[PDB]
């Protein structure tokens, strides 16, 4: 059986792998506003490219 | 937000879908402290995983005690 | 590079010490004279961090153990392979968060916002500085200090937490978590109700303050308002910092006994001795 | 209480109605008569305002807030009678009339 | 320099919010107030909870729970 | 951005300090290696 | 090969090349002075014949 | 010029230069969001969010509080700038978002955002004038204008705002200079 | 092939592959630093008869 | 099956997979890396009836 | 059948059916690689009968 | 947006990529396979 | 963006720097085998 | 090989190049004072002959 | 050299200039007082060939 | 000399050497009062070769 | 603000201070001196 | 900032300072030698 | 900005003032390679 491959670390490595996707994410939703960058070598987007800048529907009012 | 009040900051709604200055200085204060900032909408973001993330991560912990391993040492 | 709307904020003005001299931007950051001197106390204590790591046993990133030095050197320097080091490597953290800290008012400033932001993260240099300084010196040694180490921090905090067999009881550490607990609460409330209002669901309109104070006052019974759950997220948060430092320095300089014998004067109050 | 505050819990009060001299109620004095004439006449600008766009419920609450302005104007105006009698009795007051 | 830290002027509106936004069924329990303290530090209104089927069967439970624990 | 002369010009200097690095480099292994060889 | 530097901005990948060597040579010699057959500061001046090595297989 | 500011130098991360009034034409502190939509925020329920309290008879001061009409607002430069006479209310969650003010010279009416006023003591006693510790009192009269008197748009809370925001830096020469 | 430079901007691409070949190099060299038979910076001089190995079964 | 390119844009699929297969191959390798059997950093050299294995029923 | 691509934005179910299937696989293989009779990695190239087998009633 | 002929043409390539990467795959694993078994 | 023409014009730097340093890798795993054959 | 000031800015060239100096010079001396040959505090009167060489243990 | 003043204008340089040497002299200050050679509040009197010397 | 008065403040420049100086005396009248040596509080009526020294070299 | 005659007037009490003091601190030291001295 | 000639006369001044600091402080590093050498 | 004579005239003195520095530098390693050498 496996001696160094135990449960808690399998879990843990799940973990890892979620909260970078996780990140990739949050990062992805702060690029929503003042991007893509300017520079004197033209626009920049950083990395993960944003997402891109989102309308709001107002309501009809009652 | 408190720092920014006074411009208006805290009507963070509008500030979401009406971008003002006091958003910008916002993004601005902490892109100019340590390299990268969120969005008005997105820092809420940020603040939702991190509290739903105390208590999961907690969670799988205890689940994992007595059961796969009995001495964490 | 610049938000597309950054660069009409870039000018100078602001700073507290080097007037334009370091009145400057490096990629996105600000420098500043606090920048320049930040940068020289990280890179001193990095470098120094990493000298301990390599006369000890061992470069895993989680069992290296920068130690402070053993009581009996007092409030002296001990040799830097003693604890000195970590002496050395102590006043290049309070270097480096006040830095950071004084660095933090030019930027606000600039911007011409309140100062909340650097007096916030004084309750946090208050409580390291706590830690390794006035508590330390207090007792009268800085081998009071806990060591610089991923983990062997934990077994200092795990062994003066059982110096007084019971920490729990400490009444300010009750204070301390209590705020802990209650702003993680208040963090994923507001995040909530923020994210709700504007990610409804599909074919839904955007909603409204009026909206987020409603299911506010149904949830807490009163409403709070947007100016108000922020001043109660600082309070919380930077409360609980400062409740953690008063916790500590208790223990050892002023009360030397078990927590759990601390509360014998409730059951002593005359009503019910 | 407004104006003295926490002060208010020592028992200093420089609002209370006073009919012997006291160089502290004639300062609370003219400074709130100041405030309160401005205060009066921004009550009935308003109402003037208020009136010629011709709205009806605005109209009626102007007025009130206008009269309630002259009545805590009038109680004001009354303390610095008071005052500006017991000055002219009293040696060592001011020679500056109050009101 | 203002800190913002707390309110030194609040206002009353004399009707209030607090009757809910359109909420169907359920019922609105209680009339809204204005609290001067909560006005110090938040929004000063104290008032109307919303239960529900869902509400009330928590609280009953609820209670039931405390009065387990406290009677024991 | 640069002119491709300012390029060119640049590049030659690039090369030139680059190749003087690595010609330091090599010296100091060799000392390096005459002292206490590694294999 | 200098059109390179049209890709790039030499002023930026100066920048990054020295901040990549600088934090490569202090990594290095680090690792070196953490070793017990190059801990050139406390033992330098052994010989090459004086100096440690890791233990063989049996 | 048609550009409002130029860089110090041409090296990378400079500074810019404000061609000419940073207040004025917004520049740095006192930049605003200038795409900012020009409409009055709204209500839940489709009214204009930000009015003055004349024009809502629902509205009034709170019982023990000071009633800020009538007090005198003295600015940087400690002379008087004028005197309140009007509170703009905020509908949606009831509080005073802007003090409008008489002033003392041209007979302007401005606004007055409150986060920009400190009361005396911290508020503890006194309550007898307003002080605004940004601007002086002939900046006073350039805070720009409303459009209307009866209501406020996103885009001019942008501009009264930054207009204040400004002082900190450029009310007086000195203030954009260190403390050493 | 050449069209793959039209799906992807290739100063990003080259900036992205440079940052995964050293973090992968720094990996692959502290994965061998770390194990014994391959402490070359103790034991590199060893024959390669003389330098450790894992254990065999029974 | 192409008309997966017109349902999925292939810059985002291609990082996709990129991604996919790098996690992947790296859990792979730093399992069998973890094991006795299969330690090969350590015991690359053993002959194939030398290598561990797992114990039987008994 | 065919009408459910209709409720459902097959763009949205293909993601979410690969990731059900990449999570249920990966659940799968570990949870046999961490027992006994299936840790075949470390023991593999035992044969049907000398694999090990959990024990039978203990006739308490 | 893919044409569809560029969706075509681009799985061209990707059934190709693909195919190159298990063949050399498959070699990886006779490789293995032949140094120490796992059956 | 490229056109067509500058992609075609990288692709050649690249496929040639590509295959270039994994020759230089060669060579180190050369070395390496014969110094200390991990198989 | 001058116009490398005209790159960079030569009045933050200078101040980043002083603070890498004094940071390595620091960083030397520590390191220095924290060995036992060159604790030189303590022992710097030590001649050559006296001063301490570290060595690997004998473990014959 | 004085044309360092037209980069670095000083009434914006010396308390830096002044601050680091201030720190650095109380940081070897320290470095001496506890040091069992240099020790000189506890062991300023002994003279040279009496002070401790940390041989191996 | 008296030019130095016409960049620096007195008025801040006497407030910051008046602190200065009074953490500078505060700190020495600390240290001597934690030796040995100097705890006058204590021991300050002993004579001078009475008074503690440190140790010599053994 | 200030002048040349402002700045010297200001010098002149700032050095005559400052000498004043660090006689008053030689006595001190010298007094310390006799009472326990420290080399 | 200041001129060139402000520059110069600074710079007299600053390098004044700058030898009367560094003689006192060789005269109290030849009294400690005096006193304990530490080589 | 600062033109190409104020380049080379800063180049100059920097380059001047570099190898000062590293001549001192190397006089320290004489002495301190006198006092205890390190190979
Ligand atoms: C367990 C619970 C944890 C709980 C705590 C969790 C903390 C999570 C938050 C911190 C991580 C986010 C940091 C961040 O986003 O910074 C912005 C930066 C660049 O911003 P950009 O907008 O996308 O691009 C700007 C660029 O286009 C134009 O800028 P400019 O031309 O002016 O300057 C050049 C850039 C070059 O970029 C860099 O130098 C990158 C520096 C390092 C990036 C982060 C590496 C990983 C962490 C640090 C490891 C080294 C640390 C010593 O210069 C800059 O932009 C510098 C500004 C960014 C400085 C970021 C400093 C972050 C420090 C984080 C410390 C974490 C400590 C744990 O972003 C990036 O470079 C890419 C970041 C990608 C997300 C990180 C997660 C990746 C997960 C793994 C996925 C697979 C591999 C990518
Ligand atoms: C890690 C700890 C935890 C903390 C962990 C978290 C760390 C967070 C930080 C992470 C890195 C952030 C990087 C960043 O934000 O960069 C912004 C910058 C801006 O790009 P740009 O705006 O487009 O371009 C700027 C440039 O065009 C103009 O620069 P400027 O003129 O303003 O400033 C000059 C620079 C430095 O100049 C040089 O480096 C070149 C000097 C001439 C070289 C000549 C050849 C030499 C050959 C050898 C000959 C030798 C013989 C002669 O510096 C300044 O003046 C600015 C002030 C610097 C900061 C103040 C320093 C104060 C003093 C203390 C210094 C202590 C020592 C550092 O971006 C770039 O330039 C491109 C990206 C650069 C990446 C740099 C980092 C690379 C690290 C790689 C490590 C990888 C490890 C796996
Ligand atoms: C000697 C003591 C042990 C220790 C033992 C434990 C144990 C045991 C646990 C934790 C847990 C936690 N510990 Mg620990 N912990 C120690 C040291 C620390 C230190 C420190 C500085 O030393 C810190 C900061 C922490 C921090 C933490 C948290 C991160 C974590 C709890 C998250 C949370 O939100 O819980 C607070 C949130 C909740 C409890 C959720 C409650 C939600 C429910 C729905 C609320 C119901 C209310 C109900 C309606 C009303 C009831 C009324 C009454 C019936 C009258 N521990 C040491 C090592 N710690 C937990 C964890 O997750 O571990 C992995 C846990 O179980
Ligand atoms: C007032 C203008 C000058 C001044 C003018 C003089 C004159 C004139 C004489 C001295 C003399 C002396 N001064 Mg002087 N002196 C000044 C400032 C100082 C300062 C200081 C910290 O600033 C110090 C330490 C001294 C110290 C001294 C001594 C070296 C010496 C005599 C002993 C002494 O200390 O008397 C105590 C004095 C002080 C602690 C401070 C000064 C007090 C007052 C202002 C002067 C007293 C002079 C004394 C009564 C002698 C009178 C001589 C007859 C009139 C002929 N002076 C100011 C700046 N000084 C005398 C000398 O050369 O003797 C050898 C002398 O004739
Ligand atoms: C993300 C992690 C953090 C978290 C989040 C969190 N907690 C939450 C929420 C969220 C997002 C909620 O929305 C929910 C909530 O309602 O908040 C106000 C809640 C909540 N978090 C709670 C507590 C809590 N959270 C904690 C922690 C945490 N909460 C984490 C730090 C802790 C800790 C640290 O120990 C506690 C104690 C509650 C306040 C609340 C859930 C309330 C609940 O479920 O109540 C059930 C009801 C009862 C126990 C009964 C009450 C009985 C009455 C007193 C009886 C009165 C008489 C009655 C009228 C009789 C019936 C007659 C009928 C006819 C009417
Ligand atoms: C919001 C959603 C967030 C999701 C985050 C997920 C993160 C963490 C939790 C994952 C579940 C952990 C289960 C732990 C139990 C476990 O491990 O028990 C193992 C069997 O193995 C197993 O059950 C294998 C368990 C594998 C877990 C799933 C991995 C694959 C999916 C990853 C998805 C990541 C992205 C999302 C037994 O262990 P033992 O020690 O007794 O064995 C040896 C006995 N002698
Ligand atoms: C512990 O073991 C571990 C660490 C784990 C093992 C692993 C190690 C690993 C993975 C190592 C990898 C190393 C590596 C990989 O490539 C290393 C690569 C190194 C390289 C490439 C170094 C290059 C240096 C180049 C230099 C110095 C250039 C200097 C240029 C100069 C001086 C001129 C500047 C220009 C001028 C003056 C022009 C101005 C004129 C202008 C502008 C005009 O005229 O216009
Ligand atoms: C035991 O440890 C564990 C970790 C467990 C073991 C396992 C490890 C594993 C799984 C490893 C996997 C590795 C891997 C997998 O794929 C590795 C893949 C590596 C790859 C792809 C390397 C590719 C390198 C390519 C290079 C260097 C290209 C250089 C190009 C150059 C120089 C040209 C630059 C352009 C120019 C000059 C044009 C300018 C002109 C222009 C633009 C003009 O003119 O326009
Ligand atoms: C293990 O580590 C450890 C143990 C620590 C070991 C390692 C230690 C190390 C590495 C130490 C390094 C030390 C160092 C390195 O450089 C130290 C460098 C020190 C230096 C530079 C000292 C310089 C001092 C200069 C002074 C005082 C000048 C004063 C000038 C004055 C007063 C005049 C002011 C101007 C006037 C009056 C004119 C106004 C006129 C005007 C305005 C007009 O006329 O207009
Ligand atoms: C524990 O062991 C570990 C630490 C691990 C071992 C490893 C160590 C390692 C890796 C070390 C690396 C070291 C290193 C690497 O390169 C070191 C490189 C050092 C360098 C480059 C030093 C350069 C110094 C330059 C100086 C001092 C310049 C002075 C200039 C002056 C005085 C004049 C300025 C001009 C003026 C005033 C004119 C204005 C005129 C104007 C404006 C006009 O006229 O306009
Ligand atoms: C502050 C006084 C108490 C502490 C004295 C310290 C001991 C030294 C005593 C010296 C005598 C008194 O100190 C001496 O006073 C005179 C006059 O006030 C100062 O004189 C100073 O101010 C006068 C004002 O008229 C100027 O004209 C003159 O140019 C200027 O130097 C001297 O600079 C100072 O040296």
């Amino acid at each position: 059986m496996m001696e160094y491959i135990d449960g808690a670390q399998i879990a843990l490595y799940a973990f890892w792998l979620f909260f970078f996707g996780l990140i990739i994410y949050l990062r992805r939703e702060d690029k929503r506003e003042g991007y893509p960058l300017e520079s004197p070598q033209g626009p920049r987007d950083g990395w993960p490219k944003g997402a891109p800048k989102k309308t709001y529907v107002h309501r009809d009012h009652g | 937000i408190l720092a920014v009040a006074r411009m208006g900051g805290e009507r963070e709604i509008e500030q979401i879908t009406d971008r003002g200055t006091a958003a910008e200085r916002s993004m601005l204060f902490w892109r100019w402290c340590m390299g990268f900032n969120a969005t008005m909408e997105s820092i809420h973001r940020w603040a939702w995983w991190f509290a739903v993330l105390t208590t999961f991560t907690g969670g799988i912990g205890i689940l994992l005690t007595g059961t796969v391993v009995d001495n964490w040492y | 590079a610049m938000l597309s709307f950054e660069k009409k904020y870039r000018v100078r003005g602001g700073t507290l010490i080097g007037g334009d001299l370091f009145d400057f931007w490096f990629g996105p950051f600000y420098v500043g004279f606090f920048g320049v001197t930040t940068i020289f106390f990280v890179t001193l204590g990095t470098l120094l961090c990493v000298w301990g790591a390599a006369m000890g046993p061992t470069w895993n990133l989680w069992q290296i153990n920068i130690a402070p030095p053993d009581l009996k050197y007092g409030l002296g320097l001990a040799p830097l392979r003693e604890g000195g080091l970590w002496q050395i490597i102590t006043l290049c953290a309070l270097g480096a968060f006040g830095s950071w800290a004084l660095r933090q008012a030019e930027i606000a400033r600039k911007l011409g916002m309140g100062m909340h932001i650097p007096w916030a993260y004084g309750g946090a240099i208050l409580a390291y500085t706590t830690l390794v300084v006035i508590r330390p010196f207090l007792l009268g040694a800085w081998g009071h200090g806990f060591p610089y180490g991923i983990f062997s921090h934990l077994d200092w905090v795990s062994n003066v937490g059982y110096q007084y067999l019971h920490f729990h009881y400490n009444p300010a550490h009750m204070i301390a978590v209590t705020f802990f607990f209650t702003n993680c609460l208040a963090l994923a409330m507001h995040g909530s109700l923020i994210l709700s209002v504007t990610n409804p669901p599909k074919g839904t309109p955007t909603g409204t303050s009026e909206q987020e104070n409603v299911f506010f006052r149904d949830l807490l019974g009163y409403s709070i308002g947007a100016i108000g759950i922020h001043r109660l997220g600082l309070f919380l948060a930077v409360g609980a910092a400062v409740w953690s430092a008063i916790c500590i320095v208790i223990s050892g300089p002023f009360w030397t006994q078990g927590w759990p014998e601390w509360w014998n004067w409730w059951l002593n109050l005359p009503i019910w001795k | 209480p407004v104006n003295d505050g926490i002060w208010a819990w020592y028992g200093i009060d420089d609002d209370r109605p006073m009919a012997a001299w006291s160089r502290f109620h004639a300062t609370r004095c003219v400074e709130q008569l100041a405030i309160n004439r401005a205060r009066v006449g921004a009550a009935e600008w308003a109402l003037a305002d208020v009136q010629a766009r011709g709205i009806v419920p605005c109209i009626a609450k102007a007025a009130a807030h206008l009269a309630r302005a002259r009545a805590e104007l009038a109680d004001w105006e009354a303390q610095g009678h008071r005052l500006e009698a017991a000055r002219k009795v009293t040696p060592g007051a001011w020679t500056t009339p109050v009101i | 320099e203002y800190q913002n830290l707390f309110t030194r002027v609040q206002v009353r509106t004399v009707p209030e919010p607090g009757i809910p936004i359109d909420e169907s069924t359920g019922t609105r329990y209680g009339t809204g107030t204005f609290s001067y303290l909560a006005g110090k530090f938040g929004d000063a209104q104290i008032g109307p909870i919303y239960l529900g089927w869902a509400g009330v069967l928590s609280l009953i439970f609820g209670f039931i729970a405390i009065e387990i624990i406290g009677l024991n | 951005g640069m002119t491709e002369e300012e390029a060119r010009r640049f590049h030659g200097y690039m090369v030139t300090g680059t190749l003087g690095y690595v010609v330091v480099a090599s010296v100091a292994h060799f000392l390096a290696w005459s002292w206490r060889p590694w294999f | 090969m200098h059109r390179i530097w049209l890709m790039y901005d030499p002023r930026r990948v100066m920048v990054a090349l020295v901040g990549f060597l600088a934090v490569l040579a202090l990594v290095i010699h680090f690792v070196l002075l953490s070793s017990q057959r190059y801990s050139w500061i406390e033992n330098g001046t052994l010989g090459a014949d004086q100096a440690p090595v890791g233990a063989s297989a049996p | 010029s048609d550009v409002k500011f130029v860089p110090a130098d041409n090296y990378n991360g400079s500074p810019i230069i404000p061609t000419g009034n940073p207040m004025i034409d917004g520049v740095g502190p006192a930049s605003w969001a200038e795409d900012r939509r020009d409409e009055p925020d709204l209500t839940y329920h489709g009214s204009h969010k930000i009015v003055p309290m004349r024009l809502d008879p629902t509205f009034s001061i709170a019982k023990g509080d000071p009633d800020p009409r009538g007090l005198p607002v003295i600015a940087a430069d400690k002379q008087v700038a004028g005197t309140v006479v009007e509170l703009w209310v905020n509908r949606s969650e009831p509080q005073v978002s802007y003090y409008e003010v008489q002033l003392a010279s041209g007979e302007r009416r401005v606004l007055l955002p409150t986060g920009y006023v400190q009361w005396p003591n911290f508020g503890l006693w006194g309550n007898d004038k307003l002080l605004v510790k940004s601007i002086t009192a002939a900046q006073f009269a350039n805070v720009p204008a409303t459009k209307r008197d009866d209501q406020i748009t996103l885009l001019e809370e942008d501009k009264i705002c930054a207009y204040y925001a400004g002082g900190h830096m450029y009310a007086f020469a000195e203030r954009s200079q260190p403390i050493i």
